């Protein structure tokens, strides 16, 4: 019962992937998420940006192909849920 | 004609207040359009208010009912009264507001 | 601590307020920027001061301590002094606050 | 009063380089718009805006020997009247 939810990978591609998820209801939307994504092995840090809260989906381009990445998805807040976190390998 | 203006300016800014505090420090999507929206309209119809109305009896009257208007929508939504000493202070402020506005 | 914020709120505005007047249609740049930034800055800074006091609690000392400043900042170098027997007026504002300030 | 002095630095045939005077802090603009066309006018003109900050703009696109008009509008025209000037590539 939290936001959001259904993280997927729509498109793939050895060096970018576009993602989504479900911002919930209408009341649920918040004004900006902060998606985050780095090596699943994690020798590094973790690469961070933010995106406006009216957009369900995200695009990340510079990756290393054949490495498997950790993404996850955050809220302003810790208050409406648990980041939705996900694993994919390009 | 402009002082209907100036109360639907106060009634805007009355309803952004109280959406502001749905937005949860601007966390929340359409409670934080919507206090965008509602001061662009305060702001457009003072704009307008001001061609003709004087600035000090448009203050009076905003700061008076928008007093009024917020602290019963602040009532209405998540009620409290006197939580410190007096809510008479608060209408004490409002006539410290008016006298060296009109006076 | 909630009403440091508060009034830091009414410091930006009250800035901003005064930067605007400084400002042409908004085409002079730099005050332009500074209304921009403390219109931001104030409305933040209530957004996360009003979860704890209450809304109509917080209108009152926000109009208050806003023209007890905007009269100051006024009369204190740019100019007026106008309706002078009027201070008794900014006294009962903060008499006003301070019934409702940590009492 | 603002805008002031406008020159332009570089000319190649095809581009100008222009500067000017965008006056100093408490009178800087948000921005300025500045407008380049043929010095007669087969039709149109050509035009584009910059921040207030800046003091330069380039312009592009043009062709070799033709003289053109080049202005520079405030915001407003409360800052003063728009300064023009020509230059031929």
């Amino acid at each position: 019962s939290s936001v959001p939810t259904k993280l997927e990978v729509v498109a793939a591609t050895p060096t970018s992937l576009l993602i989504s998820w479900d911002a919930g209801h209408w009341w649920e939307w918040v004004t900006y998420y902060r998606i985050t994504y780095g090596e699943t092995g994690g020798n590094s840090p973790v690469q961070e940006f933010t995106v406006p809260g009216y957009s369900s989906t995200a695009t990340i381009s510079g990756l290393k192909p054949g490495v498997d990445y950790t993404i996850t998805v955050y809220a302003p807040t810790s208050d409406y849920g648990s980041p939705i976190s996900i694993n994919y390998r390009t | 004609n402009p002082y209907i203006y100036l109360g639907g300016a106060i009634l805007a800014e009355v309803i952004g207040t109280t959406l502001m505090k749905f937005s949860n420090g601007f966390t929340r999507l359409i409670p934080s359009m919507g206090t965008i929206i509602c001061y662009c309209a305060s702001f457009w119809l003072l704009a307008q208010t001001l061609a003709y109305i004087p600035t000090g009896i448009a203050y009076a009257i905003w700061s008076g009912v928008g007093i009024v208007l917020i602290s019963l929508l602040s009532w209405g939504f998540f009620g409290q009264r006197l939580d410190l000493p007096a809510i008479i202070g608060m209408m004490l402020i409002c006539a410290g507001v008016l006298i060296i506005n009109l006076l």
